[PDB]
C-alpha cells in the first residue's frame, strides 16, 4: 500500500491465451446496448 | 515474393475441409453484433482472423467459410486476406519471428539481430525452418520504437534485444518453455534506462486542481 | 507575463501519470489518480461546454495533421438526421518512431475510455469504435478488460456514469497496415473493406462509418479531453506557446543514450530534450548529424537547426519540417544518412495502398531512384529529377501519406546534397 | 431557381447543386481528362488525371469528384493545372509496357490520346518496369494485365452495372493487381463491355484480335436483331469484311452496352 515505484505492475498480459480477446469480446455483449438498424438485410437486398 | 494469385493444390483448394470449432460460432456471434444490422459485412477482418488463430494460416476454403457465413461475395475477402499482411495463406511456423528493419530500429542495430537468428536458426528471411518450428519475415515499425531492436514472435514483443538475447529466446522456444515479453536489458518499459526522469513523485489524488464551476 | 521559455513540466501536470506503468492501471489504481471523478458533472455540463473548454483549451490534433480539436469536433454539434453518431478512437500507431498511443492503451486504458465518453457527449455520440493496430495484442486485450471494468461499475453503457447517457466501447482490431492509421481509410477497415482511403468531401461528419457521421480522433488526443474539462481549458493554454498549448509525449529514439517516452510541454528545446530526458545524443551533442523530429514523414533537420529549434508546430513548420507525432528519431555521424532514409521511402512503398497513381507508380520509383543513390549509381544530374517527382507526387494524391513519402526525400536533398553527389563521384572512379 | 453560378475560365455557366467541376467543363464544351471517371459508373477518383486548378486555392481538386461551389473560377489551362497533368500521365506510364505495336488498343488508345494531348513527350524513368502475369476470365475477353493502370473500370462494372462481384484488387502498392485472385472466368451476359470501359489494352476481344487497326475501319451504324430490345450499334468493316460490332449511344435503349450475342 505505501507508495512503491519500483515495479511493474502490467504483469497480467504475460498469460493472454490466443483468444484472450475474443473471449473478453464476448462477455461484452450482454452490457452493449441494442444496435440501430439500416433497415436492409444488406446493402445488395 | 508472396504472389497474389491463387492456384489451387491438393493441399490448398476450396474442397480443403474447414470449419469453425462449435466455440467458434460463438465468439462469431458476438463479433456480428458489434455492428449495425444491415452491415454485417464489417465482421470480415475479425472473423477472418479468428479463421486464422484456429487453423494457423487462412486456405481458400477459409475465405470462403468466412463469406458464407458473412453473406459476402468470396472476391470480397480475398481482397481483405491479400490487402492486410497479418494474414497468412501458406502455411507459418509454430512460432511467426518479425524482425523490425525500419530506420529506428536500424540506427540501433537491428541487423545484428537478423544475422543471429538466421546463424541460430539455420535458415533465411522468408524461410520456414525443416522441423517447421520457425518461420523468419522481416517488417514494419511494430510500435516498440524506444525498445529497440525488437522483434515480434506470434503475439508477444521482445524488445531491447542483443545478438545474445535473442538466441536464448529462440532456445526457450525450442524446448517448450513461454519466454516473457517485454525488454531484455533491465528496464521494464519505454522508461529511462539510467533511472526515472519523470513521474517520480506520488501523483496527486482524485480531484486534484479541478476548477471551481466542476 | 507569457512565458518565454518552456519546459521543465512539473509531476503535478503531467496528464498522464502511469506512462511507465509503474503502479496499478485497473479501475482501482485509476481512480486513485483521479480518474472518472466528477465524470457525471461534466456529461452534465451539455456539450457546449465540453466543446468550449477543449475548443479555448488550444489543443490541436496529436496524430499528426495538428488541426485543432475543439473547431473539429464541433462539426458533429448538429441536429441529429436520423443516423448514429459515432467517435472512432485511432490507435492505429504504426508512423515509425512512434509509441506514444502505445503506452496509454496499455498502462492509461481508462484514460482512454473516460476520453471516449467524455468525447462522445461532446460530439453526442452514440458509441465509441476503438481501432488498435493488429500487433498490439497485448495492449488491445488490456483495453478490453478496462472496458469490462467499466461496464460492470456502470461507468459507461446504459445510463452511464448515472448520467442519463447511452454509450459503448467497441475495441476493433486492424490486420496490419499502416496506410489505416489514416482517418478515411481507418473507416473502410472498421466497414470490412480495404483500408484504402477516401476523396473528401464527403467530411467524416457528414458521411462516415457505415455511411454515419463520424470524427476520427488520436488516442493522446481523446485521452486529455477529461482532465482538460476537470482542470479546465485555462489550465492546458498555461503550457507552450500561443495556438501550441498543452503537453506533449515525446518518443526520442535512435542514436541516444536512454531512449524513452517521456511527457513534456510543447515548445521545449529539442536540445534540451534529448538531454534532459534522453541521456544526450550518443558521443556526445557535438556527434549529431541530424534529428527527424516528427516521426518518419517529416523531413530531417541538420545540427545547424536543432541547437534552437523548438518542439512545436510552428517552431518546426518555420524550419521546414513539422511536429508529426513528436517522434523524435536521432542520427549521430556514423549513421549513413542515406541509407536511413532510403530505408524510408521502402517503408512508404510497401505501406502504399496502391489505390491512386501518383503514389501507386511514383513511391516505388523514388524507391529504386534512393536505392541507387546509396550506392551511387547515378549522376548528379537526378537529384534535381528526384525533387520534381516528388513534388508531383505531393499533393496530387488522395491522403497525405503520399506526401509524407516525398517530404523525407526533400528533407535530404535540401540539407544533404553534397553528401549524394560525393558518394556519386566516388562511385563512377572506382567503376572506372 | 436553385442553380449556383460557377466560372470556367471566366466564362459564367448555371449549374444545379452537386453538380462536379468535371461535369460543369462540359456544359462550356470543354472535357477533362480521365481514365476512371465514366458517367455511368461509380466516381473512383484514383485516376488523379482529372486535377483541376481552383483560382484562389493552393491545391488541385479531382474534378470528377469535388462538388462546385458557388462562385469558383475553374482553371482548365492553367501552368498549375498543366503541370499536375503531365506529372500524373509520367507516373502512367512509367512502368507501362512498350505494346503498343502489338497491342489491339493502339490507334483508338485514350493512353496513347492523352499522352500526345497532356502529357510530356518523353520519359526521365532510368529503371526496370514492372510485368504482371496474365490471368485467364473466359473466351471472350484477352487480358494482358502488364498494360492494366488499376482505374478499376472494370471493378466498378462488373460489381454495379452485371451485378457480379468477381472482380477485385488483391495485394497492395505498387503490386496491386486486378483480376478474380482464383482461376474463374467472368462469362455474364454482359461481360463484353469491360473491353470498351477498358481505357487501355489490358482487357481486349479475342475472336478481334490482330485482325485490324481503328483506322483503317468503316462505320455503319446499324441495329442490333439478336433481341429485341434493338441495341444500337456500329459495324466495323473492312476491305467489305465485317469485323468488329460495337454498342452506339442511346440515351432510351440499351445506354452505351450491348449483350455478348450482340458483339
Ligand atoms: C498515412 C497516414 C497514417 C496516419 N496514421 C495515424 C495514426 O497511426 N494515429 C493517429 O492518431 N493519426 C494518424 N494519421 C492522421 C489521421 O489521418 C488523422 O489526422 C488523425 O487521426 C485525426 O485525429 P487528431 O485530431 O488527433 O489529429 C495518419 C495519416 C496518414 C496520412
Ligand atoms: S497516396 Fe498512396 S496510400 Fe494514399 S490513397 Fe493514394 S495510393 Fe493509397
Ligand atoms: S494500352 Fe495504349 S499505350 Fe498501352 S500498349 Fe496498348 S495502345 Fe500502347
Ligand atoms: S483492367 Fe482495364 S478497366 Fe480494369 S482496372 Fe485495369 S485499366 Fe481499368
Ligand atoms: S522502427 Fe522498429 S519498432 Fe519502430
Ligand atoms: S477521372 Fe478524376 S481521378 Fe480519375
Ligand atoms: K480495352
Amino acid at each position: 500500500e505505501p507508495f512503491d515505484n519500483t515495479t511493474y505492475k502490467n504483469l497480467q498480459h504475460h498469460d493472454y491465451s490466443t483468444y484472450t480477446f475474443l473471449d473478453l469480446n464476448l462477455d461484452l455483449s450482454k452490457f452493449r446496448m441494442p444496435q440501430p438498424s439500416s433497415g436492409r438485410e444488406s446493402p445488395r437486398h | 515474393g508472396a504472389l497474389f494469385v491463387h492456384r489451387d493444390t491438393p493441399e490448398n483448394n476450396p474442397e480443403t475441409p474447414f470449419d469453425f470449432t462449435p466455440e467458434n460460432y460463438k465468439r462469431i456471434e458476438a463479433i456480428v453484433k458489434n455492428y449495425p444490422e444491415g452491415h454485417k459485412a464489417a465482421a470480415v477482418l475479425p472473423v477472418l482472423d479468428l479463421a486464422q488463430r484456429q487453423n494457423g494460416w487462412l486456405p481458400i476454403s477459409a475465405m470462403n467459410k468466412v463469406a458464407e457465413i458473412l453473406q459476402v461475395p468470396p472476391m470480397r475477402v480475398y481482397e481483405v486476406a491479400t490487402f492486410y499482411t497479418m494474414y497468412n495463406r501458406k502455411p507459418v511456423g509454430k512460432y511467426h519471428i518479425q524482425v523490425c528493419t525500419t530506420t529506428p530500429c536500424m540506427l540501433r542495430n537491428s541487423d545484428s539481430i537478423l544475422e543471429a537468428i538466421q546463424k541460430k536458426l539455420g535458415i533465411k528471411v522468408g524461410e520456414t525452418t525443416p522441423d517447421k518450428l520457425f518461420t523468419l519475415i522481416e517488417v514494419e515499425c511494430l510500435g516498440a520504437c524506444v525498445n529497440a531492436p525488437m522483434v515480434q514472435i506470434n503475439d508477444n514483443y521482445y524488445e531491447d534485444l542483443t545478438p545474445k538475447d535473442i538466441e536464448e529466446i529462440i532456445d526457450e522456444l525450442k524446448a517448450g518453455k513461454i519466454p516473457k515479453p517485454g525488454p531484455r536489458s533491465g528496464r521494464f518499459s519505454c522508461e529511462p534506462a539510467g533511472g526515472l526522469t519523470s513521474l517520480t513523485e506520488p501523483p496527486k489524488g482524485p480531484g486534484f486542481g479541478v476548477q471551481a464551476g466542476l | 507575463p507569457k512565458k518565454t521559455s518552456f519546459g521543465s513540466l512539473k509531476d503535478e501536470d503531467r496528464i498522464f501519470t502511469n506512462l511507465y506503468g509503474r503502479h496499478d492501471w485497473r479501475l482501482k489504481g485509476a481512480q486513485s489518480r483521479g480518474d472518472w471523478y466528477k465524470t457525471k458533472e461534466i456529461l452534465l455540463k451539455g456539450p457546449d461546454w465540453i466543446l468550449g473548454e477543449v475548443k479555448t483549451s488550444g489543443l490541436r490534433g496529436r496524430g499528426g495533421a495538428g488541426f485543432p480539436t475543439g473547431l473539429k469536433w464541433s462539426f458533429m454539434n448538429k441536429p441529429s438526421d436520423g443516423r448514429p453518431k459515432y467517435l472512432v478512437v485511432n490507435a492505429d500507431e504504426g508512423e515509425p518512431g512512434t509509441c506514444k498511443d502505445r503506452e496509454i492503451i496499455r498502462h492509461d486504458p481508462h484514460k482512454l475510455v473516460e476520453g471516449c465518453l467524455v468525447g462522445g457527449r461532446a460530439m453526442g455520440a452514440r458509441a465509441a469504435y476503438i481501432y488498435i493496430r493488429g500487433e498490439f495484442y497485448n495492449e488491445a486485450s488490456n483495453l478490453q478488460v478496462a472496458i469490462r471494468e467499466a461496464y460492470e461499475a456502470g461507468l459507461i453503457g446504459k445510463n452511464a456514469c448515472g448520467s442519463g447517457y447511452d454509450f459503448d466501447v467497441f475495441v476493433v482490431r486492424g490486420a496490419g497496415a499502416y496506410i489505416c492509421g489514416e482517418e478515411t481509410a481507418l473507416i473502410e477497415s472498421i466497414e470490412g473493406k480495404q483500408g484504402k482511403p477516401r476523396l473528401k468531401p464527403p467530411f467524416p461528419a457528414d458521411v462516415g462509418v457505415f455511411g454515419c457521421p463520424t470524427t476520427v480522433a488520436n488516442v493522446e488526443t481523446v485521452a486529455v479531453s477529461p482532465t482538460i474539462c476537470r482542470r479546465g481549458g485555462a489550465w492546458f493554454a498555461s503550457f507552450g506557446r500561443e495556438r501550441n498549448s498543452g503537453t506533449k509525449l515525446f518518443n526520442i529514439s535512435g542514436h541516444v543514450n536512454n531512449p524513452c517516452t517521456v511527457e513534456e510541454e510543447m515548445s521545449v528545446p529539442l536540445k534540451e530534450l534529448i538531454e534532459k530526458h534522453a541521456g544526450g545524443v550518443t558521443g556526445g551533442w557535438d556527434n549529431l548529424l541530424a534529428v527527424i523530429p516528427g516521426g518518419s514523414s517529416t523531413p530531417l533537420i541538420p545540427k545547424s537547426v536543432c541547437e534552437t529549434v523548438l518542439m512545436d508546430f510552428d517552431a518546426l513548420i518555420q524550419a521546414q519540417t513539422g511536429l508529426g507525432t513528436a517522434a523524435v528519431i536521432v542520427m549521430d555521424r556514423s549513421t549513413d544518412i542515406v541509407k536511413a532514409i532510403a530505408r524510408l521511402i521502402e517503408f512508404y512503398k510497401h505501406e502504399s495502398c496502391g489505390q491512386c497513381t501518383p503514389c501507386r507508380e511514383g513511391v516505388d520509383w523514388m524507391n529504386k531512384v534512393m536505392a541507387r543513390f546509396v550506392r551511387g549509381d547515378a549522376r548528379p544530374a537526378e537529384i534535381d529529377s528526384l525533387w520534381e517527382i516528388s513534388k508531383q507526387i505531393e499533393g496530387h494524391t488522395i491522403c497525405a501519406l503520399g506526401d509524407g513519402a516525398a517530404w523525407p526525400v526533400q528533407g535530404l536533398i535540401r540539407h544533404f546534397r553534397p553528401e549524394l553527389e560525393e558518394r556519386m563521384q566516388q562511385f563512377a572512379q572506382q567503376h572506372q | 431557381s436553385n442553380l449556383i453560378e460557377v466560372f470556367v475560365d471566366g466564362q459564367s455557366v448555371m449549374v444545379e447543386p452537386g453538380t462536379t467541376v468535371l461535369q460543369a467543363c462540359e456544359k462550356v464544351g470543354m472535357q477533362i481528362p480521365r481514365f476512371c471517371y465514366h458517367e455511368r459508373l461509380s466516381v473512383a477518383g484514383n485516376c488523379r488525371m482529372c486535377l483541376v486548378e481552383i483560382e484562389k486555392a493552393p491545391k488541385v481538386v479531382a474534378a470528377c469528384a469535388m462538388p462546385v461551389m458557388k462562385g469558383w473560377n475553374i482553371l482548365t489551362n492553367s501552368e498549375k493545372t498543366k503541370k499536375a497533368r503531365e506529372g500524373v500521365m509520367e507516373f502512367l506510364l512509367a512502368n507501362h509496357p512498350l505494346d503498343c505495336p502489338i497491342c489491339d488498343q493502339g490507334g483508338e488508345c485514350d493512353l496513347q490520346d492523352q499522352s500526345m494531348m497532356f502529357g510530356s513527350d518523353r520519359s526521365r524513368f532510368l529503371e526496370g518496369k514492372r510485368a504482371v502475369e496474365d490471368k485467364n476470365i473466359g473466351p471472350l475477353v484477352k487480358t494482358i494485365m502488364t498494360r492494366c493502370i488499376q482505374c478499376t473500370r472494370c471493378i466498378r462494372f462488373a460489381s454495379e452495372i452485371a451485378g457480379v462481384d468477381d472482380l477485385g484488387t488483391t495485394g497492395r502498392g505498387n503490386d496491386m493487381q486486378v483480376g478474380t485472385y482464383i482461376e474463374k472466368m467472368f462469362m455474364s451476359e454482359l461481360s463484353g463491355n469491360i473491353i470498351d470501359i477498358c481505357p487501355v489494352g489490358a482487357l481486349t476481344s479475342k475472336p478481334y484480335a490482330f485482325t485490324a487497326r481503328p483506322w483503317e475501319t468503316r462505320k455503319t451504324e446499324s441495329i442490333d436483331v439478336m433481341d429485341a430490345v434493338g441495341s444500337n450499334i456500329v459495324v466495323s468493316t473492312r476491305t467489305g469484311e465485317v469485323m468488329r460490332i460495337l454498342p452506339r449511344m442511346h440515351e432510351d435503349i440499351n445506354e452505351e452496352w450491348i449483350s455478348d450475342k450482340t458483339r
